[PDB]
């Protein structure tokens, strides 16, 4: 790795200059490279490696959308015939994203879940193997199609078990694992009435356990609440 | 596109 | 070089699909791989190469002002030492935002602006010239700082003197060659009047020219002079 | 920072 010569706590402050820089690249290699030391992760390194690899793969889907858009029309009838150059290139692009995936599935099963045992690394990590299936599923297309989707509903399901058992309703945590569990039922296994029914029960249960929580915790909790409430919105 | 964290 | 294997209108074609997804840097290497071909750039591929690179050259520009700011903070009084690893992430942007600079030049050299023959095209690459000697002298601090802002001086000079002779006052290239030649004099060669005259002068000739335009040349024109106001007024 | 095009 050529991160293998760098100090871990060098890299973890470099990834924090990266963030700063929004070089998220950059925050990314240096975050592997920490993970890579073979230390468990602390709460902040945890969410230092979520940001960096989901900004970089949230914008591998972004360019990924454009593209099959543009390669869609392309299949239509009466589109001029333009040869293989979008297939080509969302097929890049693609590939480029898949890696991502890989990569941080790789180091989560080397060894990130398997040293997890408090309830909020465990789920964290979880919910992330959940995601990264979510984002190969999102690209999936063939034989495999099927057990992509089920990895990732298998992953969010022992985090939601986990979840409900050692974490309060209004546990951040909880909440986002929930919000994006929605979002797969409703996005990738064609379950929009588990997708709301989730986010719902969610909410809900959050409601009722704000009066425990101190005011910065309430904040914390109320804005992914929130982000339920417009999932909800939107889909109903 | 719907939220996610 | 990796794009040795794809037609060249295949290259053009990609950088096109790049830049509407946001791919800065493929659209960068699809552009240096169809300069490679040897063949001169048209209008609209010259436009397509200049907006790759502004892209990237811009987003590693950012960061290193970023991490710049950082390492100026960590080394006033009463700063708390932290190590080298702001000096070594800042040196590896700005090692990173070299090499995309020196790898314009060398297109340019290589063999662009030795085939440009009309005025529209030397002028826009001996622009294109002088603005990586500039990026290359925002960040110069050794013994060819002088050279460096001198070889941006001379490209952005015999730009200006082609110019002049060839296009007119309201040629968009000829405006943005002189917004850019007037923030290289404020900027880098610590010379704020001429950058101020310049401007001035430059935005008054193209108001006293912009009566022989059409509506759309109209709407062109006068965007870049808005630019030149805009430097005017954030400098008197 | 001034403007460039
Ligand atoms: C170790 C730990 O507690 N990690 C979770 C922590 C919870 C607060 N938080 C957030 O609320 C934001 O991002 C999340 C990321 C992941 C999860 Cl599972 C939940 C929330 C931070 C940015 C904000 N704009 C959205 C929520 C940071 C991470
Ligand atoms: C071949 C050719 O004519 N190239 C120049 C052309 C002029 C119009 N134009 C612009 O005005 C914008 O960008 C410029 C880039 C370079 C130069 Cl020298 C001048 C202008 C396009 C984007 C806009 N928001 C700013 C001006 C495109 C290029
Ligand atoms: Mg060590
Ligand atoms: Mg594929
Ligand atoms: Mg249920
Ligand atoms: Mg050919
Ligand atoms: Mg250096
Ligand atoms: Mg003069």
């Amino acid at each position: 790795g050529a991160m293998g010569s760098m100090e871990r706590a060098s890299l973890i402050q470099k990834a924090k200059l990266a963030e700063q820089a929004e070089r998220y690249e950059d925050m990314a290699a240096f975050m592997k490279g920490a993970v890579e030391k073979g230390e468990e992760l602390s709460c902040e390194e945890r969410n230092l490696l979520s940001v960096a690899y989901k900004n970089v793969v949230g914008g591998q889907r972004a360019a990924w959308r454009v593209l099959s858009s543009i390669e869609q029309k392309s299949n239509e009838e009466g589109s001029e015939e333009k040869g293989p150059e979008v297939r080509e290139y969302r097929e890049k692009v693609e590939t480029e994203l898949q890696g991502v995936c890989d990569t941080v599935l790789g180091l989560l099963d080397s060894h990130l879940i398997k040293e997890a045992g408090d309830a909020e690394s465990r789920v964290f990590y979880l919910k992330m193997k959940g995601d990264y299936y979510r984002y190969l599923a999102e690209v999936a297309t063939g034989d495999d199609k099927k057990r992509i989707i089920d990895s990732a509903r298998s992953a969010y399901q022992e985090a939601m078990d986990i979840s409900k058992k050692e974490m309060p309703p209004t546990n951040p945590i909880r909440l986002g694992l929930a919000l994006n569990f929605s979002v797969f039922h409703y996005e990738i296994a064609n379950s929009p009435e588990e997708a709301i029914s989730l986010a719902k029960t969610t909410f809900d249960e959050a409601m009722a356990d704000l009066h425990t929580l101190s005011e910065d915790s309430y904040k914390d909790s109320t804005l992914i609440m929130q982000l339920l409430r417009d999932n909800l919105t939107l889909w109903t | 596109f719907p939220a996610t964290v």
